């Protein structure tokens, strides 16, 4: 999905 | 050891390629623990613009606790340039070396080859 969360790193 | 990443650091496909070498989520302040004071962080630039100072208030927040600070980066972006050069000033100052993948599987690799 689109939920990039935290961490560097597109999610 | 056998690695060390941050269960924030999950979701993430590098760790796909994480393959070669055993590893496994700890609470641990950078992204990934490779030996008793050497610690990477990976910031997929992409991400980078979304939301960034993230990965300058990520070096901050391990301030020193590790001897080989290194960081990983996923060059997943088209003219990358300008960033790297804001990155890097940052590194020089944060002294942790600079390291640059352009996949998920790139980047996985160069795990594999920190902890052997």
């Amino acid at each position: 999905k689109i939920i990039d969360t935290g961490g560097g790193f597109i999610l | 050891n056998s690695i060390i990443v941050s269960p924030r650091q999950r979701g993430n496909p590098v760790l796909k390629f994480v393959r070669n070498v055993p590893w496994e989520f700890g609470d641990v302040i950078p992204d990934y623990v490779l030996g008793q004071s050497t610690c990477a962080l990976f910031l997929s630039l992409r991400y980078h613009n979304l939301h960034p100072d993230y990965i300058h208030g990520r070096l901050q927040s391990l301030g020193k606790n590790f001897a080989l600070r290194v960081l990983l980066v996923q060059v997943d972006v088209k003219d990358p340039q300008q960033a790297l050069k804001e990155l890097a000033k940052m590194c020089i100052l944060a002294d942790c070396t600079l390291i640059l993948a352009w996949s998920p599987e790139e980047a996985g690799r160069y795990l594999e080859t920190y902890k052997a």
